[PDB]
């Protein structure tokens, strides 16, 4: 009775972390899928990228927001976004649809967010570094960019937009 | 049975911070649901100046003090009364006071809207000193309590020379270590960075460096919060709800892998940090994966012993085991009603761990919904329910029939106000809606959002009663005239152990090799991080945006 | 056999899966 909760409980329970072990290492593999296709673009680059925040809005790619955008290859645009308190610069960013685009993002202050709304753009900016990340827009028009890192007083109402041209 | 009194002291200050933390949670639900009710609240309470204010009160007295206070109570407690020792009383009384003041200090800058940072406090975001010198002080109690325990654990095995560690005992001691290397890399941050920084003597600070060392921490830190919860669970709730635990072993198992799992982990906050190779963020995240596991693993040993509660009184059928459990009684209820509510909440952590997936969910009101489940419903709600058994055993004060029911109610309320909550969170998360934001001040902003804000704004109103009924509750059962002493010297509950095989006891009872190669673990996953990091530091100025 | 248990072990299975393919498909809907 005891005797035969015991080692019944046992055995099942043997299945059971078997079968949510199986479970975990699926997630992996459909995990390490993600890793290999375009989707993973927006994924941080690794690399560290130092700035001074002190005179990046004074020198440098994201001292005038109208030539952030650089074309750097055929099908591919390099934008230096600015995120400080409270806003993104250039506003809009313009960028055309179907082209790769490497945001390269940093703040003259503290910390903020940059949340594409509608797509998985979604990286922590730091001041002192450049947030790397890649994405393609397939649809054209207006996105929303989201502040979704506390920064201050100023924070619900941090918004910035991205155009997205046919 | 001088530890009872020390005991109750963390107890209760613990439950102050929980009480006074929580005023704030229906004012944050409401304004998830687009209402804002800070007018109000600021009539109240004149000293609160933002919506952030709030937020950081909440954050540092729901999820740092309150749940530290209980970990120290329940994790020096139990393990003594299993051991029939005292505890080094003078240690003891140590912590508290550490505690205590640190709680203080901390508290005046907080109160004083000098310290609007979260509960994250991230650099350059820059704080008074007082509230990184007292957050130090207030977590250092924590090594003392760790020193409590070991101390234990080593005059029992002195006396005690060739049998394996007692379960709760040795639960106690896997908890404490994990607790020790968890902690080193707030400590790290605070020592290193916050508190020089915060004093004048540096000019800045990294913050990707403060936000590694921080997430070192911050990871662990919830199984820090989670494990006494466990403990109860495990050691204490089977017989409450008329059983037995099923298996130690697997209930030691469990423990010793929270010891090697919970802290090599914490890339898993920063899968959205630059500066992180990509590479660390899988190896992270399978590990993130792994820690999954002990509770999975939990998930069947708690329930099988439920079962196993319910066949004993009687159930029978595929659901006859439920109702048979002892549902007028809130201390078996609240952690029951907690463990359900965690189904959804790991399903969400799960979530958040899958490297890419993060990127959905992460920094959006999804984050608060996964783990309001985990801390704020079960690790709280299983808190609230030793009000019933705890309580009695520390003061010798009884629980009338009257309080036994009002128990229920809040039980029942604050779980199912965590519970609509949740998919209002979950929900708007899912829309976009970011975290950490009063929204409710950009009414226009989230207009595909109404439906989960209607959860928010009832969850609100459901937690508010559940917080009301709560305070009157426990100081009811507080402030009480009576004692019969036959409750004050009556055991504890403790739970007996269907059983075991003890090959595999006494390799798991080899702490000091386990404690070194969760140590090796946590080298091996932050190492090679920090040493780049160190070695290329870019420190920012500060700033107070408030 | 330990029916209960395998009940509760079937719902967090459920749950995990809803939740993890659910944000999957969301995943890949935004990318
Ligand atoms: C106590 C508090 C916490 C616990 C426990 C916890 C568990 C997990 N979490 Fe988490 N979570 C992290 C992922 C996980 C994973 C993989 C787990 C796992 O450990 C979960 C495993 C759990 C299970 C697989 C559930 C087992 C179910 C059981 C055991 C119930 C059985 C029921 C029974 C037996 C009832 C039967 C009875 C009857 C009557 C039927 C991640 C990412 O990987 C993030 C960052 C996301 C982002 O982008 O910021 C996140 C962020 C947080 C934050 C925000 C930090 C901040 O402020 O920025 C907090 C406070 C937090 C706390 C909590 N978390 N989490
Ligand atoms: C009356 C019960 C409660 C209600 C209604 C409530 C409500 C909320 C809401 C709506 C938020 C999100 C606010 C925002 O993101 O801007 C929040 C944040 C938070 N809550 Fe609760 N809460 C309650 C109790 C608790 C408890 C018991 C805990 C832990 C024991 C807790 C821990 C936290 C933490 C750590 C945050 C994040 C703070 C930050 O991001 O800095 N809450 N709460
Ligand atoms: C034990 C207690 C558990 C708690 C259960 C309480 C349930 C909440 C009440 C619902 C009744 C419906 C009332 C809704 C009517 C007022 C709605 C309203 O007008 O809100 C303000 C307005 O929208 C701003 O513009
Ligand atoms: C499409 C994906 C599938 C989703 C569908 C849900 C899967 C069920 C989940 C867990 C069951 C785990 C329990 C495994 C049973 C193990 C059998 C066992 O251990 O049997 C020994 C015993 O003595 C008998 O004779
Ligand atoms: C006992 C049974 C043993 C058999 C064990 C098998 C486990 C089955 C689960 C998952 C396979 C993963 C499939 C990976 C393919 C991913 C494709 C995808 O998700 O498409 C996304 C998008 O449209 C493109 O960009
Ligand atoms: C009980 C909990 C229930 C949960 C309820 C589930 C609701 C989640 C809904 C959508 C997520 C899908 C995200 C898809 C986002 C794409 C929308 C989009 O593309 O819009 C912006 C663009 O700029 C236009 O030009
Ligand atoms: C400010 C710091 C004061 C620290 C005050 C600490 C007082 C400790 C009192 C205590 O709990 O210890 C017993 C003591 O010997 C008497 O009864
Ligand atoms: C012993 C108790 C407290 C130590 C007192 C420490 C005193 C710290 C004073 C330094 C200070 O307040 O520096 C502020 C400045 O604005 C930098 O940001
Ligand atoms: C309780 C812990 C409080 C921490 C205070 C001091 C610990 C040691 C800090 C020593 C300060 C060294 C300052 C320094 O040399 O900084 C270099 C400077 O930034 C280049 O110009
Ligand atoms: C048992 C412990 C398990 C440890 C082993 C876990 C497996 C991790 C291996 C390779 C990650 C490859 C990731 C590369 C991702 C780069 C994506 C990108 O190109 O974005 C910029
Ligand atoms: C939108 C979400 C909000 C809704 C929240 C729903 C979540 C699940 C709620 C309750 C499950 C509890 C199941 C177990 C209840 C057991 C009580 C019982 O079985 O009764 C025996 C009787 O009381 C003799 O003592
Ligand atoms: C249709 C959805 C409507 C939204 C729900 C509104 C929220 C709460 C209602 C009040 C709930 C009070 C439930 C208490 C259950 C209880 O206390 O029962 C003890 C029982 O004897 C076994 O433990
Ligand atoms: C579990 C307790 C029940 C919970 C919620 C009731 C659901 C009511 C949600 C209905 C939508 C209300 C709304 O806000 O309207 C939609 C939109 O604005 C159109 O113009
Ligand atoms: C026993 C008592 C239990 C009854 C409890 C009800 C249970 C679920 C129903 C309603 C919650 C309604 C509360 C929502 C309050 C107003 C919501 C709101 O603000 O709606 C705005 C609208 O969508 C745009 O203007
Ligand atoms: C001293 C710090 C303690 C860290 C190591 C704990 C394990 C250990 O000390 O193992 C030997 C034990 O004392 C035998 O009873
Ligand atoms: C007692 C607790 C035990 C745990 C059990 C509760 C866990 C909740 C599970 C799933 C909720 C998902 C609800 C349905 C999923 C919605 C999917 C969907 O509708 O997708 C949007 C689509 O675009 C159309 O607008
Ligand atoms: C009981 C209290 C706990 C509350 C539990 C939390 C509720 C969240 C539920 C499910 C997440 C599943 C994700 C939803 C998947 C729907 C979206 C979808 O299917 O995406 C395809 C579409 O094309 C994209 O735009
Ligand atoms: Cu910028 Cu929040
Ligand atoms: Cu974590």
């Amino acid at each position: 009775d005891e005797h035969k909760a015991h080692k019944a409980i046992l055995a099942y329970e043997k299945g059971w972390l078997a079968f949510s072990l199986a479970m975990l290492f699926v997630f992996i593999a459909l995990i390490a899928y993600t890793l290999a296709t375009h989707t993973a673009g927006v994924i941080p680059a690794g690399k560290l990228e130092r700035v001074d925040p002190t005179t990046v809005r004074q020198e440098g790619p994201w001292a005038d927001p109208a030539q952030a955008v650089v074309q750097t290859g055929p099908n591919q645009y390099t934008v230096y976004v600015l995120a400080f308190a409270f806003g993104y610069q250039p506003n809009p960013i313009e960028v055309p649809q179907g082209a790769e685009i490497v945001f390269k993002i940093t703040s003259p202050d503290v910390i903020h967010g940059f949340h594409v709304e509608g797509t998985n753009i979604n990286v922590e900016v730091l001041p002192g570094e450049v947030s790397t990340v890649r994405y393609t827009f397939k649809r054209p028009g207006e996105y929303r960019i989201i502040c979704n890192q506390y920064c201050g007083l100023g924070h619900q109402n941090m918004f910035g937009t991205i155009v997205v041209k046919e | 049975y001088p530890e009872k009194k020390a005991t109750l002291y963390f107890l209760v200050l613990g439950f102050l911070a929980l009480i006074v933390g929580s005023l704030f949670g229906p004012f944050q639900a409401l304004n998830y649901g687009n209402v804002d009710a800070y007018p109000l609240l600021k009539r109240l309470l004149p000293f609160v100046q933002s919506y952030y204010q709030g937020l950081t009160l909440h954050g540092v007295l729901n999820a740092i003090v309150f749940t530290q206070l209980f970990a120290q109570a329940i994790m020096v407690y139990l393990p003594a009364r299993e051991l029939n020792m005292r505890p080094n009383m003078g240690l003891m009384w140590l912590s508290w006071w550490m505690a205590f003041i640190g709680l203080v200090v901390a508290a005046l800058p907080l109160l004083a809207n000098e310290a609007t940072v979260l509960y994250t406090f991230y650099p350059p975001l820059k704080g008074h000193w007082a509230f990184y010198l007292g957050a130090s002080v207030f977590v250092l109690s924590t090594w003392v309590s760790i020193y409590i325990v070991l101390d234990l654990w080593r005059r029992w095995k002195a006396a005690n020379p060739g049998k394996v560690t007692p379960l709760v005992t040795y639960m106690a001691v896997v908890f404490w270590l994990m607790w020790f290397l968890a902690s080193l890399g707030l400590v790290l941050e605070f020592v290193l960075f916050l508190l020089p920084w915060s004093f004048g003597l540096v000019e800045g600070v990294d913050p990707l460096v403060a936000r590694t060392l921080f997430w070192w921490t911050g990871h662990p830190i919830v199984y820090f919060w989670l494990l006494p919860a466990y403990a109860i669970i495990y050691t204490i709730l089977p017989k409450q709800a008329g059983g037995k635990l099923v298996s130690d072993p697997m209930a030691r198992l469990a423990f010793l892998l929270f010891l090697l799992l919970s802290t090599p982990v914490g890339f898993h906050h920063q899968f959205a940090d630059p500066g992180i190779d990509p590479t660390w963020k899988m190896i992270h995240s399978v590990l993130t994966l792994f820690v999954a596991v002990p509770s999975l693993m939990t998930a069947f040993t708690v329930a099988a012993s439920l079962e196993f509660a319910g066949r004993l009184r009687g159930g029978r059928g595929l659901f006859g085991w439920i109702r048979a459990l002892p549902w007028d009684n809130p201390a078996f209820v609240a952690p029951v009603l907690g463990l359900l509510g965690f189904i959804p909440g790991g399903a969400g952590g799960i979530v958040n761990a899958s490297f890419t997936l993060d990127y959905v969910v992460h920094n959006t009101a999804w984050v608060p919904g996964h783990f309001h489940l985990q801390v704020a419903s079960l690790v709280t709600l299983t808190a609230m329910g030793s009000l019933y058994w705890l309580l009695p055993n520390l003061t010798g004060k009884p629980i009338s029939d009257a309080q036994r029911r009002l128990g229920l109610a809040v039980v029942w309320l604050w779980f199912l106000g965590m519970m609509i909550m949740a998919v209002g969170l979950h929900w708007a998360g899912l829309l976009n809606v970011p975290r950490r934001a009063y929204i409710a001040q950009v009414p226009d902003a989230y207009p595909h959002a109404a439906v989960p804000m209607v959860f928010n704004v009832l969850a609100g109103i459901v937690l508010l009663v559940a917080l009301l009924l709560f305070i009157y509750g426990l100081f009811s059962v507080l402030l009480s005239r009576e004692r019969k002493p036959e409750l004050a010297e009556a055991p504890l509950p403790f739970a007996e152990v269907i059983s075991e095989d003890r090959r595999l006891v006494l390799a798991m009872d080899r702490i000091g090799f386990w404690f070194a190669v969760a140590a090796i673990l946590v080298v091996l996953a932050y190492g090679p991080t920090l040493v780049q990091l160190f070695g290329h530091l870019n420190p920012v100025p500060g700033w107070r945006l408030w | 056999k330990p029916k209960g248990a395998l009940a509760v072990i079937l719902v967090l299975t459920l749950t995990i899966l809803v939740f993890w393919l659910g944000v999957y498909a969301v995943f890949f809907a935004r990318g």
